[PDB]
Protein backbone atom coordinates (compact mmCIF):
# COMPACT_ATOMS: atom_id res chain seq x y z
CA UNK A 1 0.00 0.00 0.00
CA UNK A 2 3.12 2.23 0.09
CA UNK A 3 3.96 2.70 -3.60
CA UNK A 4 2.52 1.48 -6.93
CA UNK A 5 5.43 -0.90 -7.34
CA UNK A 6 4.11 -2.73 -4.24
CA UNK A 7 1.06 -3.87 -6.30
CA UNK A 8 0.97 -6.45 -9.03
CA UNK A 9 -1.02 -5.30 -12.05
CA UNK A 10 -3.83 -7.76 -11.02
CA UNK A 11 -3.91 -6.20 -7.53
CA UNK A 12 -4.07 -2.74 -8.98
CA UNK A 13 -6.90 -3.77 -11.35
CA UNK A 14 -8.88 -5.09 -8.33
CA UNK A 15 -8.31 -1.77 -6.56
CA UNK A 16 -9.42 0.25 -9.60
CA UNK A 17 -12.53 -1.96 -10.05
CA UNK A 18 -13.46 -1.45 -6.37
CA UNK A 19 -13.33 2.28 -7.05
CA UNK A 20 -15.28 2.20 -10.34
CA UNK A 21 -17.97 0.00 -8.77
CA UNK A 22 -18.10 2.08 -5.57
CA UNK A 23 -17.56 -1.24 -3.75
CA UNK A 24 -17.05 0.33 -0.30
CA UNK A 25 -18.98 0.55 3.03
CA UNK A 26 -19.00 4.35 2.97
CA UNK A 27 -18.35 7.47 0.92
CA UNK A 28 -15.39 8.24 3.20
CA UNK A 29 -13.82 4.85 2.45
CA UNK A 30 -14.26 5.39 -1.31
CA UNK A 31 -12.69 8.87 -1.18
CA UNK A 32 -9.78 7.29 0.78
CA UNK A 33 -9.27 4.71 -1.96
CA UNK A 34 -9.44 7.36 -4.61
CA UNK A 35 -6.81 9.41 -2.73
CA UNK A 36 -4.55 6.34 -2.53
CA UNK A 37 -5.09 5.67 -6.22
CA UNK A 38 -3.92 9.20 -6.97
CA UNK A 39 -0.91 8.85 -4.67
CA UNK A 40 -0.05 5.50 -6.35
CA UNK A 41 -0.29 6.60 -9.97
CA UNK A 42 1.32 10.06 -9.35
CA UNK A 43 -0.61 11.05 -12.49
CA UNK A 44 -1.39 14.82 -12.61
CA UNK A 45 -5.00 14.17 -13.76
CA UNK A 46 -5.61 12.66 -10.29
CA UNK A 47 -9.10 11.35 -9.71
CA UNK A 48 -10.06 12.65 -13.24
CA UNK A 49 -8.66 9.42 -14.78
CA UNK A 50 -11.59 7.65 -13.15
CA UNK A 51 -14.35 10.25 -13.15
CA UNK A 52 -13.52 12.77 -15.89
CA UNK A 53 -11.63 10.85 -18.62
CA UNK A 54 -10.32 12.67 -21.68
CA UNK A 55 -12.43 12.14 -24.84
CA UNK A 56 -11.62 8.73 -26.30
CA UNK A 57 -9.87 7.42 -23.16
CA UNK A 58 -11.16 3.99 -21.99
CA UNK A 59 -12.68 4.56 -18.49
CA UNK A 60 -13.32 0.88 -17.74
CA UNK A 61 -11.15 -0.52 -14.93
CA UNK A 62 -8.74 -2.19 -17.39
CA UNK A 63 -8.77 1.03 -19.45
CA UNK A 64 -7.71 3.09 -16.45
CA UNK A 65 -4.95 0.61 -15.48
CA UNK A 66 -3.53 0.71 -19.03
CA UNK A 67 -3.55 4.55 -19.12
CA UNK A 68 -1.69 4.62 -15.73
CA UNK A 69 0.67 1.93 -16.87
CA UNK A 70 1.58 3.66 -20.10
CA UNK A 71 1.87 7.09 -18.58
CA UNK A 72 4.29 5.81 -15.97
CA UNK A 73 6.23 3.94 -18.70
CA UNK A 74 6.38 7.17 -20.76
CA UNK A 75 7.61 9.17 -17.77
CA UNK A 76 10.34 6.73 -16.61
CA UNK A 77 8.56 5.77 -13.41
CA UNK A 78 8.53 2.26 -11.85
CA UNK A 79 5.93 -0.27 -12.93
CA UNK A 80 3.86 -2.92 -11.19
CA UNK A 81 5.30 -5.77 -9.22
CA UNK A 82 5.82 -9.17 -10.56
CA UNK B 1 -26.64 24.58 21.76
CA UNK B 2 -27.82 21.33 20.20
CA UNK B 3 -27.16 20.77 16.53
CA UNK B 4 -30.32 21.05 14.41
CA UNK B 5 -28.61 19.25 11.49
CA UNK B 6 -28.22 16.21 13.73
CA UNK B 7 -31.91 16.00 14.57
CA UNK B 8 -34.75 14.57 12.41
CA UNK B 9 -36.89 16.91 10.35
CA UNK B 10 -39.20 17.15 7.40
CA UNK B 11 -37.97 18.25 3.95
CA UNK B 12 -39.79 21.28 2.47
CA UNK B 13 -39.54 23.56 -0.56
CA UNK B 14 -39.64 23.61 -4.34
CA UNK B 15 -36.07 23.54 -5.70
CA UNK B 16 -35.62 24.95 -9.24
CA UNK B 17 -35.67 23.64 -12.83
CA UNK B 18 -32.12 22.66 -13.86
CA UNK B 19 -30.52 21.22 -17.00
CA UNK B 20 -28.48 18.08 -17.59
CA UNK B 21 -25.30 20.07 -16.92
CA UNK B 22 -26.57 21.26 -13.46
CA UNK B 23 -23.44 20.09 -11.62
CA UNK B 24 -21.20 22.37 -13.79
CA UNK B 25 -23.11 25.17 -12.01
CA UNK B 26 -22.04 23.96 -8.55
CA UNK B 27 -18.62 25.46 -9.26
CA UNK B 28 -19.78 29.02 -9.80
CA UNK B 29 -21.93 31.72 -8.21
CA UNK B 30 -23.86 30.42 -5.22
CA UNK B 31 -23.81 26.85 -6.42
CA UNK B 32 -26.55 24.82 -8.02
CA UNK B 33 -30.06 24.69 -6.44
CA UNK B 34 -31.74 21.45 -5.45
CA UNK B 35 -33.43 20.19 -8.73
CA UNK B 36 -37.18 20.67 -8.56
CA UNK B 37 -37.76 17.01 -9.43
CA UNK B 38 -35.53 15.99 -6.47
CA UNK B 39 -37.56 18.36 -4.25
CA UNK B 40 -40.76 16.80 -5.60
CA UNK B 41 -39.53 13.33 -4.55
CA UNK B 42 -38.28 14.35 -1.10
CA UNK B 43 -40.78 17.02 -0.01
CA UNK B 44 -42.81 16.13 3.09
CA UNK B 45 -40.63 13.16 3.91
CA UNK B 46 -38.93 12.93 7.30
CA UNK B 47 -35.16 12.37 7.53
CA UNK B 48 -33.05 11.37 10.56
CA UNK B 49 -30.36 14.03 10.05
CA UNK B 50 -29.00 16.35 7.39
CA UNK B 51 -26.55 13.54 6.38
CA UNK B 52 -29.53 11.20 5.95
CA UNK B 53 -31.20 13.89 3.76
CA UNK B 54 -28.03 14.32 1.63
CA UNK B 55 -27.84 10.56 0.97
CA UNK B 56 -31.53 10.62 -0.18
CA UNK B 57 -30.64 13.56 -2.48
CA UNK B 58 -27.83 11.56 -4.20
CA UNK B 59 -30.06 8.43 -4.43
CA UNK B 60 -32.74 10.50 -6.16
CA UNK B 61 -30.06 11.89 -8.52
CA UNK B 62 -28.99 8.40 -9.55
CA UNK B 63 -32.67 7.43 -10.18
CA UNK B 64 -33.34 10.50 -12.37
CA UNK B 65 -32.07 9.76 -15.94
CA UNK B 66 -31.80 13.48 -16.79
CA UNK B 67 -29.81 14.48 -13.67
CA UNK B 68 -27.47 11.51 -13.73
CA UNK B 69 -26.86 11.38 -17.44
CA UNK B 70 -23.75 13.68 -17.41
CA UNK B 71 -22.17 11.47 -14.70
CA UNK B 72 -19.63 8.89 -15.97
CA UNK B 73 -20.13 5.23 -15.12
CA UNK B 74 -17.92 5.37 -11.98
CA UNK B 75 -19.69 8.51 -10.66
CA UNK B 76 -22.97 6.81 -11.43
CA UNK B 77 -21.99 3.83 -9.22
CA UNK B 78 -21.19 6.29 -6.47
CA UNK B 79 -24.52 8.11 -6.54
CA UNK B 80 -26.35 4.74 -6.70
CA UNK B 81 -25.03 4.06 -3.20
CA UNK B 82 -26.19 7.46 -2.00
CA UNK B 83 -22.69 8.95 -2.05
CA UNK B 84 -22.01 12.40 -3.49
CA UNK B 85 -20.31 12.26 -6.92
CA UNK B 86 -16.64 13.24 -7.29
CA UNK B 87 -16.05 16.74 -8.68
CA UNK B 88 -13.34 17.48 -11.24
CA UNK B 89 -9.89 17.43 -9.62
CA UNK B 90 -9.62 21.20 -10.10
CA UNK B 91 -12.70 21.68 -7.82
CA UNK B 92 -11.43 19.57 -4.89
CA UNK B 93 -9.88 20.93 -1.66
CA UNK B 94 -7.58 18.47 0.17
CA UNK B 95 -9.69 15.54 1.30
CA UNK B 96 -12.87 17.19 0.04
CA UNK B 97 -13.43 15.69 -3.33
CA UNK B 98 -17.14 15.30 -3.72
CA UNK B 99 -20.00 17.83 -4.20
CA UNK B 100 -21.22 19.40 -0.96
CA UNK B 101 -24.69 20.45 0.23
CA UNK B 102 -24.63 23.70 2.09
CA UNK B 103 -27.13 26.09 3.65
CA UNK B 104 -27.58 29.41 1.94
CA UNK B 105 -29.09 31.27 4.92
CA UNK B 106 -27.12 29.90 7.95
CA UNK B 107 -29.10 27.82 10.46
CA UNK B 108 -27.83 30.10 13.25
CA UNK B 109 -29.58 33.11 11.58
CA UNK B 110 -32.82 31.27 11.02
CA UNK B 111 -32.08 29.20 7.88
CA UNK B 112 -33.93 25.91 7.92
CA UNK B 113 -32.05 22.58 7.80
CA UNK B 114 -34.33 20.70 5.40
CA UNK B 115 -35.71 23.66 3.51
CA UNK B 116 -34.72 22.64 0.06
CA UNK B 117 -34.89 26.26 -1.13
CA UNK B 118 -32.24 27.03 1.45
CA UNK B 119 -29.76 24.40 0.13
CA UNK B 120 -27.07 24.80 -2.52
CA UNK B 121 -24.94 22.18 -4.21
CA UNK B 122 -21.28 23.36 -4.41
CA UNK B 123 -17.86 22.07 -5.29
CA UNK B 124 -15.50 22.08 -2.29
CA UNK B 125 -13.50 24.87 -4.05
CA UNK B 126 -16.58 27.07 -4.65
CA UNK B 127 -17.80 26.60 -1.06
CA UNK B 128 -14.37 27.62 0.27
CA UNK B 129 -14.21 30.71 -1.96
CA UNK B 130 -17.61 31.79 -0.76
CA UNK B 131 -16.72 31.12 2.87
CA UNK B 132 -13.43 32.99 2.71
CA UNK B 133 -15.20 36.11 1.45
CA UNK B 134 -17.67 36.29 4.43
Amino acid sequence: KHSISDYTEAEFLQLVTTICNADTSSEEELVKLVTHFEEMTEHPSGSDLIYYPKEGDDDSPSGIVNTVKQWRAANGKSGFKQ
Amino acid sequence: MESKRNKPGKATGKGKPVGDKWLDDAGKDSGAPIPDRIADKLRDKEFKSFDDFAKAVWEEVSKDPELSKNLNPSNKSSVSKGYSPFTPKNQQVGGRKVYELHHDKPISQGGEVYDMDNIRVTTPKRHIDIHRGK
